[PDB]
């Protein structure tokens, strides 16, 4: 459960991400594919080489969805409804992988927000990514 | 892996009583029912829409038998699961694109099936031995991923 | 999310457990300590030998809590409120261990309910234990 | 574990720039803040009630330094982490009763700290190398549990 303070922390941090959201999304993906190669089993149809348009494009989609979630943090289940349907009935990514991407997103943020990524913000962001992950896996069964 | 001789003989003894075809079909079917996202690899298989459809699906049964047969053969080489499963590991990564987390899920469902099948004979020590084996097999199958 | 069918399945199965609930609770614990020895790190103050009164006693408490959860399956957060406080602020068991106990409970049920433990009931029970686990870890942060 | 020489030199190079005392205090403090149930082992340590209290707590800093120092020494024996950490593994199991899942949590927090510290120098390939190392260390520390 996100406390008001958590929501303030997430809005502040993501605010500073602003326009780089797509670039950070792609970086997080690349970090995930290199650190946790098992995640590549879900992207056999992509060119996963560095700088690939497919990864950049996907990174931007992931980032926009997170932007949408931050904007509607009080109403995430509704805001992400179409995305939970998509992952539950179509993509069917095993839930363990959400953790892996969440960690890589956190690392990406840490590497780009030296001043913003305080212990308290780190905690709030981890909580937020866990909530997004919970919503996206809500309808799996 | 590393089993004590009493664990090894526990695994061996119980397995001599297993109908591999039947247990295979059951374990794969229950995997597809309890964790429906695993159905992702099998849409070539027909009707998987209800529990009864999954459990009665002949392709599910056939594949279950193929999987448990390979598993069976690995019980004969508990000292070197990685060598035994290296080719299959490669295949599941490069060609089939199966997230190795699926191997862990199947291992746990298999333990539930053995428990259901054997009842009180599937004692806590026997379960412990089988948990080591299924973790070992999952490991071995994930070893050549990249 | 437990569907009405899931709730019917859980009530039916747990109904058949009835009076053995405590005995099954202890068995599940013993299965957990043997199969996943890392879980013993939370019980250094117990005699964990087979048949120990401490384990039997604890098994009964676990089982009664699950009985309480089945009775209030539409209102679990409230029903288990004291228990979530206890695990979050006192016991502080790492969330991964809930999975391990859930699996051993499932195995115990399978071994004792040959006729009841159908594929559909198995699915409902796993879902139910995951929901209980989610509630008990709700207040960790 | 198994690092390619380019992974090994990546790990080594970055680590030569780490202030072990400072990074240690930070990683342990953030572990206690982001995953507060880990505070369970440290109530002898004083005030852990707010993020600022945790990060400024001298016992947390001292312990963080002790932990990362042992970690440091393990980087010198990447070829045999299990042998290097066998005694500590035993200690954490038999005497300290630390669930080895804590080692994994700390490994991930340490990676976040390195990223925060080094910024763009902590590239995806370097992170990948460090992930293998922290998983290896967690493994090594969990190896003698029973
Ligand atoms: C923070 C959690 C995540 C978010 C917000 C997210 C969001 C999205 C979005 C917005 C799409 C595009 C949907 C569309 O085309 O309309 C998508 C597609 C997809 N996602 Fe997720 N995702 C997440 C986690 C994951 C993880 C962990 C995996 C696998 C490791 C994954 C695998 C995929 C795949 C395979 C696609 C399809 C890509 C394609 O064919 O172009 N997702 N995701
Ligand atoms: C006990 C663990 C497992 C073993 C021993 C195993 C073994 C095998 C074997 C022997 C084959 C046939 C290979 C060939 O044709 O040359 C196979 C194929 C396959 N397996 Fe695995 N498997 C295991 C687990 C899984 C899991 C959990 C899944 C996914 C849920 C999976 C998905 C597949 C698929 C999709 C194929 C291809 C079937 C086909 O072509 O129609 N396997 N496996
Ligand atoms: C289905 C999930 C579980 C349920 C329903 C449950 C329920 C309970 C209950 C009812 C108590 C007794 C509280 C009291 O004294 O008032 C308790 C205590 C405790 N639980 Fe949990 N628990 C669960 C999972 C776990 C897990 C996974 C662990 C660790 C592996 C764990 C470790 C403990 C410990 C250490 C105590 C204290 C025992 C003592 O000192 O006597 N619990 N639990
Ligand atoms: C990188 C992983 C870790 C390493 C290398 C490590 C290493 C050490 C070392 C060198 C000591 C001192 C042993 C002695 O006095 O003889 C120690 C003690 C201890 N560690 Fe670990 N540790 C690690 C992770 C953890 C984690 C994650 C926790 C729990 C959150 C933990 C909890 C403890 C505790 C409670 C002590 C006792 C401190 C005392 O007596 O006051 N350690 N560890």
């Amino acid at each position: 459960m996100l406390s008001p303070a958590d929501k303030t922390n997430v809005k502040a941090a993501w605010g500073k991400v602003g326009a780089h959201a797509g670039e950070y999304g792609a970086e997080a993906l690349e970090r995930m594919f290199l650190s946790f190669p098992w995640t590549k089993t879900y992207f056999p149809h992509f060119d996963l080489s560095h700088g690939s348009a497919q990864v950049k494009g996907h990174g931007k989609k992931v980032a926009d969805a997170l932007t949408n979630a931050v904007a509607h943090v009080d109403d995430m289940p509704n805001a992400l409804s179409a995305l939970s349907d998509l992952h539950a009935h179509k993509l069917r990514v095993d839930p363990v992988n959400f953790k892996l991407l969440s960690h890589c997103l956190l690392v990406t943020l840490a590497a780009h927000l030296p001043a913003e990524f305080t212990p308290a913000v780190h905690a709030s962001l981890d909580k937020f990514l866990a909530s997004v992950s919970t919503v996206l896996t809500s309808k799996y069964r | 892996m590393h089993l004590t001789p009493e664990e090894k003989s526990a695994v061996t003894a119980l397995w001599g009583k297993v109908n591999v075809d039947e247990v295979g079909g059951e374990a794969l079917g229950r995997l597809l029912v309890v964790y429906p996202w695993t159905q992702r690899f099998f849409e070539s298989f027909g009707d998987l829409s209800t529990p009864d459809a999954v459990m009665g699906n002949p392709k599910v049964k056939a594949h279950g038998k193929k999987v448990l047969g390979a598993f069976s053969d690995g019980l004969a080489h508990l000292d070197n699961l990685k060598g035994t499963f290296a080719t299959l590991s490669e295949l599941h990564c490069d060609k089939l694109h199966v997230d190795p987390e699926n191997f862990r899920l199947l291992g746990n469902v298999l333990v539930c099936v053995l428990a259901h099948h054997f009842g009180k004979e599937f004692t806590p020590p026997v379960q412990a031995a089988y948990q080591k084996v299924v973790a070992g097999v999952a490991n071995a199958l994930a070893h050549k991923y990249h």
